[PDB]
């Protein structure tokens, strides 16, 4: 859920 | 109201606060999924969670969290909503576009009621905070840890509700008896988006597109 | 208890009380619906509403209501449910007939959740009441009355929660909060039924086919 | 126009 993840990481 | 406070639950609300219309809404809707994440970073203890959980919670509650955020926005607008993209959208614009049925439902069922009780920004964040913390969500690693957080939130609200509107005893339950609608609206609301994807003539962006993806 | 009496709602609860699993769960439903109307009669001030307004309320909530009835009746059984018909439907049985997804949802979402808090028949008859007085129901001639009457059923339930269960402050909120899930399950329960009829594989008896037949 | 249910709400 590539985008969601990317936003949550940083 | 120390572990989980209304005071911040307000900050996390102040900070994110903002041509065939079924498109204008859907764009607005993509743009929003981004800021939604910034909000969820500020509703306390969401982050502390396993990141695997922050994903499940959000995929399952984006529909309702978003619908609720706009409806609140549209207290001023008479018979239409106030989308984050700046445009105002009237019920007829909605009707002419084949979506008269659910748009009317958001207005009747959610906005009017918001306006009738003059529901405040804190009250909203809290209702959103509750929505975010859904223990029923499948695949949640510690569904109880969530169960907990909804429980602290919904307490901090009553403390508010009892405080700020002392002449208003039924407010807390009134506030919470709009959720089953929120859910109800969200399901059918969702039902379309899949349709607009299926028939293929409505533009749908990357983020919005990710959410309409099979778990 | 001045206008809405806790007991009386509870009286009505006590008062109404009892190969292809799927076929069975249906025989049970048409049978349950008959008894449901009477239950409804038995609730304070229901019968004081014009029949037409009554029929919309009953048509509006037949799934949510009978659902939470059978959920509570099932706080005893291990994995499965007990029908009004007196059969048992085990999880394995349900799964084998293609309806497991919903089945676990009832069991996870409602039965364990109910069972956990040891919800009483009063609290059940009380929630069922807030369902029935859904002022958001379509075609409802006086929405003001139904709305308040829910304001009654709930000021009444809160008060009781404090009395019987003062040790747990958050009881009131937790109970109202299974109502969205209740909403969610009922709608998904409806769909399945339209499909059975659409197929015509599953015999559906008259009262049911009636509640599936459109307004 | 849904007979049986109306019939059941007389008594
Ligand atoms: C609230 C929405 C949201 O966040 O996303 C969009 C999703 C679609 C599917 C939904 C269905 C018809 C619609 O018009 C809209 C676009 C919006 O709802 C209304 C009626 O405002 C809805
Ligand atoms: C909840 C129900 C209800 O009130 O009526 C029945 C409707 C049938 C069609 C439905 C479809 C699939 C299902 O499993 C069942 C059989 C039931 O769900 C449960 C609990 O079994 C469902």
């Amino acid at each position: 859920h590539k985008i969601l993840h990317r936003l949550l990481q940083d | 109201n120390e572990d989980m406070p209304v005071e911040r639950i307000l900050e996390a609300e102040l900070a994110v606060e903002p041509n065939d219309p079924v498109t204008n809404i859907c764009q607005a809707a993509d743009k929003q999924l981004f800021t939604l994440v910034e909000w969820a970073k500020r509703i306390p203890h969401f982050s502390e969670l396993p990141l695997d959980d922050q994903v499940i919670l959000l995929r399952a509650g984006w529909n309702e969290l978003l619908i609720a955020s706009f409806s609140h926005r549209s207290i001023a607008v008479k018979d239409g909503i106030l989308l984050a993209t700046g445009l105002h959208v009237h019920r007829n614009s909605a009707h002419s576009a084949g979506v008269g049925a659910i748009f009317d439902r958001v207005l009747t069922e959610l906005v009017s009621k918001m306006r009738d009780m003059q529901m405040d920004k804190t009250e909203l964040g809290c209702l959103r905070a509750i929505v975010l913390f859904n223990p029923d969500s499948k695949g949640l690693s510690n569904p109880a840890e969530v169960e907990a957080l909804r429980e602290k939130v919904y307490a901090s609200l009553e403390a508010y509700c009892k405080h700020k509107y002392p002449e208003q005893p039924g407010r807390f339950a009134k506030l919470l008896l709009r959720l089953p609608a929120l859910r109800s609206i969200g399901l059918k609301c969702l039902e379309h988006l899949f349709f607009f994807k299926l028939i293929g003539d409505t533009p749908i962006d990357t983020f919005l597109m990710e959410m309409l993806e099979a778990p």
